């Protein structure tokens, strides 16, 4: 039994020495013997090997005193409709020195905006996990087409997450004191997450009494949508996938039972307002 | 494509401590609340006759320890997130680490909690002849 969770997507045909590999899976067959591995004399380890690392299959089903969930349920939801942000992401895939990963490509939200990041992987190294541009394209296919001028229009990742920081920031700080993802097939969501979100036990804001929404790597503080500016992370989001509420086809086509006005104009933010819309439609109409 | 390095029964720790703006305390907070620890480490096969340092080339568990391949041993390499040193590098990947038997059933907990002697190269209060 194993899981999809860091697969290694480098081309290498071999695993790693004992002391460089990760896991017991992750060391190469050579060094297995008697349930365990031995260290061979003579056998090195790989001083430059960059091995891809996969994020697609996170499990946040943990139970922890003090962390609160990260996914609610409907009716929690329906409470904080003020905070729900509709949230897709088109991505690209892994090519070259590596294959079988997805990266995020085009990050879209209900508030209409897109924003368009290098694409960016988990590389192990052998003195770290070295988080880095890596070789990528768009899936094949007339429905990603539109994907294809993107690859060179991203912003470098620790420029991506200030701008969604600050945009949650100014659309809910009137609103709410937090943020509730609205999803639909949240696996790569919540792999594009990884990219900008922490969490931890709930806090309060550096500068008043409300909960911590954001969180900034520049001096180690917690603030709230009002006084997070110059924040690079999301902390602590909410979040919801709405195809779990027993739909049973694609999202436009459930989306079109209730709505009209938001034609597919197939871009990352048309389907994040398309997923919001369906939520309140199936939550608060008639 | 690709291949796996792990399995079910770390998916949710591993995730859980990946997203953590502190993985250490996230890590030490899941086993509190009742977590099994991180296992699919690299344990290795030795003679148990070693020095009983706590890192080093190869393996040197001494009749007190096991000896286990250093990254798997490390929160950090096992998470793929920073490290917490100054220049964000590994001190136990790309070497083995030797771990009190005791305590050989949280290798990585055991890393998180414990310091090496830098006198001496064995762990404070499980094998340190300086104090
Ligand atoms: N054939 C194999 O099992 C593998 C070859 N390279 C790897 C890297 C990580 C995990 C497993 C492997
Ligand atoms: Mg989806
Ligand atoms: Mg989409
Ligand atoms: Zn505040
Ligand atoms: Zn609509
Ligand atoms: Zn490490
Ligand atoms: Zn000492």
């Amino acid at each position: 039994n194993v899981t999809g969770l860091f697969k290694d997507c480098s081309k290498v045909i071999t695993g790693l020495h004992p002391t460089q590999a990760p896991t017991h899976l992750s060391v190469d067959t050579k060094f297995k013997t008697e349930g365990l591995c031995v260290d061979i004399p003579g056998i090195p380890k790989d001083m430059t090997y960059r091995r891809l690392i996969s994020m697609m299959g996170f499990k946040m089903n943990y139970q922890v005193n003090g962390y609160p969930n990260m996914f609610i349920t409907r009716e929690e939801a329906i409470r904080h409709v003020r905070a729900w942000i509709g949230f897709d992401v088109e991505g690209c895939h892994a090519t070259r020195e590596a294959v079988g990963t997805n990266l995020p490509l085009q990050l879209g939200f209900s508030t209409g905006v897109n924003l368009v990041a290098v694409p960016t992987g988990y590389v192990d190294t052998p003195n770290n996990t070295d988080f880095s541009r890596v070789s990528a394209k768009p899936p094949p296919g007339d429905q990603f087409k539109h994907l294809i001028p993107l690859m060179y229009k991203g912003l470098p990742w620790n420029v991506v997450r200030i701008k969604i920081v600050q945009m949650l920031s100014d659309t809910l700080k009137n609103l709410s004191d937090r943020v509730v993802f609205v999803l639909w097939a949240h696996g790569f969501e919540l792999t594009s997450m990884k990219y900008f979100v922490k969490i931890g036990p709930e806090r309060t804001c550096c500068l008043c009494d409300r909960r911590a929404t954001c969180f900034s790597t520049a001096s180690d503080t917690y603030a709230c949508w009002h006084h997070s500016i110059g924040f690079d992370y999301v902390y602590n989001p909410f979040m919801i996938d709405v195809q779990q509420w027993g739909f049973t086809g694609n999202l436009q086509s459930n989306h079109d039972l209730y709505c009209q006005v938001h034609g597919n104009a197939h871009v990352a933010s048309c389907d994040a307002i398309m997923t919001r819309c369906l939520a309140v439609h199936e939550c608060f109409v008639k | 494509a690709g291949n796996a390095t792990e399995v079910p029964a770390n998916s949710t720790v591993l995730s859980f401590c990946a997203f953590a703006v502190d993985a250490a305390k996230a890590y030490k907070d899941y086993l509190a609340s009742g977590g099994q620890p991180i296992t699919n480490c690299v344990k290795m096969l030795c003679t148990h006759t070693g020095t009983g340092q706590a890192i080093t080339v190869t393996p040197e568990a001494n009749m007190d320890q096991e000896s286990f391949g250093g990254a798997s041993c490390c929160l950090y390499c096992r998470c793929h997130i920073d490290h917490p040193n100054p220049k964000g590098f590994c001190d136990l990947k790309g070497k083995y680490v030797q771990i009190p038997t005791t305590c050989a059933n949280d290798p990585v907990g055991f890393t998180l909690k414990n310091t090496v002697c830098t006198v001496c190269g064995m762990w404070k209060g499980y094998g340190c002849s300086c104090d």
